[PDB]
């Protein structure tokens, strides 16, 4: 078992900056090291093979170098679309192995979330349920917290959050928060509020509606 | 060159699943075909390879006796059987071609998502999310679609049948008590909606669900 140790685990780099990834083989693998780029929801795609050969269609900014046990991938001027998990592998000898991957994030200027709130659909209410949804869209950095309030009191239970992958064009994140109540609960209370706490503001960024 | 992989599978613990990789655009017997595992939030793990010409296989020691590779030369197709399945085996499985003996994976399949679970297949409810009632005064408007209470993954959401793609955020599904929930937002100019129609289209192939919910003003 040849161990490929890949560094760093993750990194965050601004557009235009030079990016360095390394891969260390536990024994001599000559030049039989390749790098793969894997964008969100996609298969890995070959970038570099034979340590230093760019594959067809791979832009000039990606270069590989190295031999024996030391291997490097460099992006000379990282672009927004380059966000991906990057993987090295050796195909010198069986069993074939891969490094642990590098999650490349794009660093950009802070952006405040834009918040939208949505009452339960009439369809869902007819069925006996009531979900209140809040989208927090296009913010940076990824760190964010949401607080739900019903008639001025915090509500912690029944909340399900989900974050998108970083956007490949504008380098932001978005987040969905869903508060699920029973229909009886929902028809009881009047004011529903989601409050986003993010670095871009010292106060919560809030959105609410009155059911009545 | 295409490696076309079979669709997603829900299988119960202890059973086996056999997934396929149908190749085209080259002579199947001339290249070894390999399989690679990727669990969600992990790195790649090589399972093994098979030479279709000779039938010769090489396996990772971690997948000896878990995976079995075969080919069908007549249909230019490679297969991987995975046995004694557990939730540890829930993952995306890629097939990939190695370029001759140069030890690099040049062509990859789209992957096959295998879910190993005792939980039962359930159709989603699909709910349109129109904005809060009343006058809006912003230049833009945001709509949503909520897809709740389904199993297993995947579902596919678009908006008007994929012709509306910019300004869309589709949030990864989250699992709670054996049921997934997923949502999607779409942001357009206020002069676009409600004057022009906007639909949510959801499919959940596992339950034969195909639903279109037009977003209507409250």
């Amino acid at each position: 078992n040849i161990v490929m140790t890949q560094s760093p685990k993750s990194m965050s780099m601004s557009v235009g900056e030079r990016v360095t990834l390394t891969c260390k083989a536990s024994e001599n693998v000559v030049t039989y090291v390749s790098w793969y780029q894997q964008k969100p929801e996609q298969s890995p795609k070959l970038l570099i093979y034979g340590a230093s050969n760019r594959y067809t269609g791979v832009p000039d900014r990606f270069t590989g170098s190295g031999s024996a046990t030391d291997f490097t991938l460099t992006i000379s001027s990282v672009q927004a679309e380059d966000l991906a998990d990057y993987h090295c592998g050796q195909g010198y000898s069986y069993p074939y192995t891969f490094g642990g991957g590098t999650k490349l994030e794009l660093k950009r200027a802070d952006a405040a979330p834009t918040v939208s709130i949505f009452p339960p659909s009439s369809e869902q209410l007819t069925s006996g349920g009531a979900s209140v949804v809040c989208f927090l869209n296009n913010f940076y950095p990824k760190d964010i917290n949401v607080k739900w309030k019903i008639d001025g009191s915090e509500r912690q239970n029944g909340v399900l959050n989900s974050w998108t992958d970083q956007d490949s064009k504008d380098s932001t994140y978005s987040m969905s928060s869903t508060l699920t109540l029973t229909k009886d609960e929902y028809e009881r209370h009047n004011s529903y509020t989601c409050e986003a706490t993010h670095k871009t503001s010292t106060s919560p960024i809030v959105k609410s509606f009155n059911r009545n | 060159v295409q490696l076309q992989q079979s669709g997603p599978e829900l299988v119960k613990p202890g059973t086996s699943v056999k997934i396929s990789c149908k190749t085209s655009g080259y002579t199947f017997t001339e290249y070894t075909i390999h399989w690679v595992k990727e669990a969600g939030g992990k790195s790649l793990a090589w399972i093994g390879g098979i030479d279709p010409n000779s039938g010769g296989t090489n396996y990772s020691p971690n997948f000896k006796g878990k995976a079995t590779l075969t080919v069908d030369k007549s249909s230019s197709t490679a297969y991987m059987d995975l046995r004694s399945l557990s939730s540890e085996d829930s993952a995306v499985y890629f097939c990939a071609r190695i370029y001759h003996y140069d030890g690099y994976f040049d062509v990859w399949g789209a992957g096959t998502a295998v879910t190993v679970s005792s939980a039962k297949t359930t159709a989603p409810s699909v709910y349109p999310l129109a904005p809060v009632c009343g006058d809006t005064t912003g230049s833009s408007v945001t709509l949503g679609c909520l897809v709740k209470g389904y199993f297993p993954e995947p579902v596919t959401l678009t908006w008007n049948s994929g012709s509306l793609s910019s300004g869309v955020h589709t949030f990864p599904a989250v699992l709670q008590s054996d049921l997934y929930t997923l949502s999607s937002s779409v942001t357009v100019t206020s002069s676009t909606w409600p004057s022009q129609s906007i639909t949510c289209n959801v499919a959940h192939p596992a339950s034969s669900t195909k639903v279109d919910k037009k977003i209507e003003p409250r």
